[PDB]
RNA sequence: UGGCCAUGGAAGUCGGAAUCCGCUAAGGAGUGUGUAACAACUCACCUGCCGAAUCAACUAGCCCUGAAAAUGGAUGGCGCU
């Protein structure tokens, strides 16, 4: 990859986020992507594979090119696995009236989701990652009717089960 | 709705190109188009003379079939009361097709746009020409009609004659008998006479302008005796619409009357408009050539690609394009590819064998892909701009650079 | 707002103290909230870093409440830009965790120099740019075929001489970082004893 | 073309600068309010246009 | 934390519904610069020095800006601080 055009073993990573289908308008190759052996089209197919049958409402795309196989994974935020656990699964068009339905419980699923979250935080543990989030949510609104804000002072659970 | 209107715009380019590949036998066919002005009486006695006509038509099969296209039309007029606005386009016959099948057909429409021709043909194939042509022309322009007795504002499509708005004035007389009050008289009839000026630009900026910005592509202010001059070149005319005043026509009459001799004598200039867009289009890509930018690209290889990535601003076409989208398929492993071909390498190629697995990659049929940019350019960055040949700079455009390419939102670099 | 703060701040330092009886007192220096965050990370299971001002002017009042002294020896050192690490494991060992974490940090151009910086005989990393930039104060770079190389190894600044703006550039743009250093350690408090790093 | 130090030395006393929205007055950039007694030190300030 | 809507691009930043937690010493899901978009830069909380008042928004007096005419010119004039 410096001089001229050579692989000495190429596990080369780089960040693309959003993918929920193919994508018209892609984005997807060019600057990055030719110069280095990895294609196009094909390049796209491979994304949509991964990234196809959940998530559909926007995913991230860390693409580490071995050679010119690209390996796609799907690393979580907090959102967009929000989302993916919401009322689903109307897709796209219609859809519409929008994406911010925001009614859908998670009170133990988001203990996976603390606990899914890749170390960070400089937490003391998951007592300060749960009022986290549970505020993250811009659409989910928390328990069967609650609000976010000051119900997550009084937690009772999960503080020595997510390490 | 904006949406709605493109949506039957697209419905009714689609049943033209169903309609002119139809084809049927001897003059079956009954190409009928009727103005909005006109009475529908008048056509049905028509169509009735014209049905007595073809009852001697020595032939067999010609003759019966054109009996009962008459016959249908006429039964569709009955179900009108009026020409409805638009006009009315009734496309009667009885088509051949595959699987021998002589299938009878009655297209009656109320077309979109006011269209000004009228047309009878009778033929082997339908006569989608005029249609074809108000769907191309596009271009708006407006016609405003000074003169002392009193003014007119008119629009005008490629046929269409239109009538916006008119008012007359009880102007004053010339002369002032007194010789103190000459002078007087005189600054007063002055100011009159640019107020009734200014009441024309106000009522022209009110019109032809949409939203704060002017829907007229062209702008004719025609008349007599300095009083169109008097509106071009004064302060009172607002600039954004004075920018787009193409001609001052100097005309007899004054009216409706003179509004038609407006547009004759005006015809030439307004025709050049589009021309001069071309080259100004051109002109700005072909500018990003000239230096370094590297905005530009060219060629379905390259400009699809950048239109795919990081988009265009603008794409830019030849109106006729070869190019071809097909869609290329694989009989035991279900893959696929869709490329776009030349005419050459579109009608014969050997290359479409599936080589590593080793069978025959049938191409399934085309979409041109003229008809592909206008069908999802609002996906891609947006602006399809056809261009012609005519000009300097879009002869090269088409001969030279293939007669496809765009201008680039920001800076791409290119490989291979 | 900045009244219960306040308060609550004083709560902060006071129960720090009760809790552990040995501080370490570092200076903060040029330093990035990155810097502090990563020794947070690395000082997260026993230590705990605190940032303070004139209320740890405030000592004192942990003295006042019915108990201590030897607080009173702590008052003049909380001056520069100081913050304190409290702890309960050891202190040799602290400091030389504290040594061993430092940053790089580029070039501050006009401070001193710690240490005699060089420049080894390397390419910079570039095409046929700006070798005037180098060759003004008095390197040897040749344009052996595109790469700006440095042909010698050479020292530019050397201990307690000023950095010029310059210089101070070219190795910002050679990703060279002698200078800065991350956090120095002045004091130490150790259950009543006080040491000065020894 | 020119040495960057010794250019924003220049640039200093011909573009870093404050101007009066009333009476154009070339102000300095800590200004609050105008110099001029004939706009009557309005205060409407606006920062001298850079180069781009 | 490419947060969500918006894909035409807004990961703080053309716009708009939002709009909280962690670390906290503390930083707005962001004042701007600027970017296709970032980046990069810039705009609290706290210290180090210095050493008592500091600062904000209104309001009303005099004064000034606003305030341009044709014979040379009029607080009555001279003049007056
Ligand atoms: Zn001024």
């Amino acid at each position: 990859m410096p001089p001229k055009f050579d692989p000495n073993e190429i596990k080369v990573v780089y960040l693309r986020c959003t993918g929920g289908e193919v994508g018209a308008t892609s984005a997807l190759a060019p600057k990055i992507g030719p110069l280095g052996l990895s294609p196009k089209k094909v390049g796209d197919d491979i994304a949509k594979a991964t990234g196809d049958w959940k998530g559909l409402r926007i995913t991230v795309k860390l693409t580490i090119q071995n050679r010119q196989a690209q390996i796609e994974v799907v690393p979580s935020a907090s959102a967009l696995i929000i989302k993916a656990l919401k009322e689903p699964p109307r897709d796209r068009k219609k859809q519409k009236n929008i994406k911010h339905s925001g009614n859908i419980t998670f009170d133990e699923i988001v203990n996976i989701a603390r606990q899914m979250r890749h170390r960070s935080l400089a937490r003391e543990l998951s007592g300060t990652i749960k009022e986290i989030l549970g505020t993250a949510q811009s659409v989910g609104c928390n328990v069967d009717g609650r609000h976010p804000h000051d119900i997550i002072d009084d937690i009772n659970s999960g503080a020595v089960e997510c390490p | 709705s904006a949406a709605d209107r493109n949506v039957e715009i697209w419905k009714i380019k689609k049943l033209i190109k169903s309609l002119e590949a139809a084809r049927g036998n001897g003059t079956s066919m009954i190409s009928l188009i009727i103005p909005p002005k006109d009475q529908i009486s008048r056509v049905a006695k028509m169509l009735a003379d014209e049905f007595g006509t073809a009852s001697n038509i020595k032939s067999r099969v010609n003759r019966l079939s054109v009996l009962g296209a008459i016959t249908s039309v006429q039964q569709r007029l009955k179900l009108y009361n009026k020409v409805p606005p638009n006009g009315l386009v009734v496309y009667c016959g009885t088509i051949v097709t595959e699987e021998g099948k002589e299938k009878k057909v009655n297209i009656d429409f109320e077309p979109f746009k006011p269209i000004n021709t009228s047309l009878y043909l009778c033929d082997n194939k339908f006569h989608t020409e005029a249609l074809t042509a108000l769907l191309s022309d596009d271009s708006k322009f407006g016609f405003i009609v000074i003169d002392g007795s009193g003014a007119l504002f008119g629009t005008l499509q490629g046929n269409t004659r239109e009538v916006l708005h008119k008012f007359t004035v009880d102007l004053p007389k010339k002369h002032g008998r007194a010789a103190q009050s000459a002078l007087r008289f005189a600054r007063l009839r002055m100011e009159k006479r640019h107020n009734y000026v200014r009441k024309v630009a106000e009522t022209a900026v009110q019109l032809f302008i949409s939203g704060d910005k002017v829907n007229v592509a062209g702008l004719v202010l025609a008349g007599s005796a300095d009083f169109k001059t008097e509106l071009s070149q004064s302060d009172m005319f607002d600039q954004r619409l004075q920018s787009k005043v193409l001609k001052l026509v100097d005309i007899s009459y004054g009216g409706e009357n003179g509004f038609n001799q407006a547009i004759e004598l005006s015809t030439e200039v307004l025709s050049n408009v589009k021309f001069i867009q071309e080259k100004k289009l051109i002109g700005r890509y072909f500018d990003e050539i000239s230096q370094d930018t590297g905005k530009y690209c060219f060629g379905v290889e390259d400009t699809l690609k950048a239109l795919e990535m990081g988009a265009v601003e603008i794409l830019i076409v030849y109106e006729n394009l070869d190019i071809m989208r097909y869609v290329l398929h694989c009989q035991g492993t279900e893959e696929e590819k869709i490329l776009y071909l030349t005419p050459e390498q579109e009608k014969d190629k050997s290359h479409f064998t599936d080589k590593e697995t080793g069978q025959e990659h049938e191409l399934i049929e085309s979409m041109p892909l003229l008809e592909w940019f206008a069908n999802n350019y609002k996906k891609f960055g947006a602006t399809l701009e056809i261009v012609t040949d005519k000009s300097q700079e879009g002869s090269q455009f088409v001969k030279g650079f293939g007669g496809i390419g765009g201008i680039l939102r920001y800076r791409v670099d290119f490989q291979g | 707002d900045r009244a219960t703060w306040k308060s609550n701040y004083f709560l902060k330092i006071i129960q720090l103290l009760d809790d552990y009886p040995k501080c370490f007192i570092v200076g903060a220096d040029n330093v990035g909230s990155k810097q502090m965050q990563q020794i947070r990370m690395s000082l997260r299971g026993k230590a705990v870093v605190l940032m303070g001002k004139n209320t740890m002017m405030r000592k004192a009042i942990r003295g006042h409440l019915e108990n201590n002294p030897a607080l009173e020896k702590l008052l003049p050192h909380i001056r520069g830009n100081v913050g304190f690490v409290f702890t309960k494991e050891d202190l040799t060992e602290i400091r030389d965790m504290l040594l061993a974490n430092k940053v790089p940090a580029a070039a501050r151009a006009g401070a001193i120099a710690p240490c005699e910086v060089t420049v080894p005989a390397q390419n910079t990393g570039l095409g046929p740019e700006k070798t005037s930039f180098f060759q003004a104060l008095g390197i040897t770079t040749k344009i052996s075929r595109g790469t700006i190389e440095i042909l010698s190894d050479v020292q530019l600044i050397k201990t307690g001489d000023k950095v010029g703006a310059s210089e101070a550039t070219l190795l910002n743009m050679l990703n060279i970082s002698p200078f800065s250093f991350g956090l120095i350690i002045q004091q130490v408090f150790d259950n009543g004893s006080i040491y000065n790093p020894e | 073309i020119i040495e960057p130090s010794l250019r924003q030395l220049a640039q200093k006393y011909n573009c870093d600068k404050m101007i009066c929205r009333k009476c154009y007055a070339r102000l300095h950039p800590r200004a609050v309010n105008c110099r001029k007694k004939k706009c009557g030190h309005t205060n409407n300030l606006r920062p001298k246009k850079k180069v781009k």
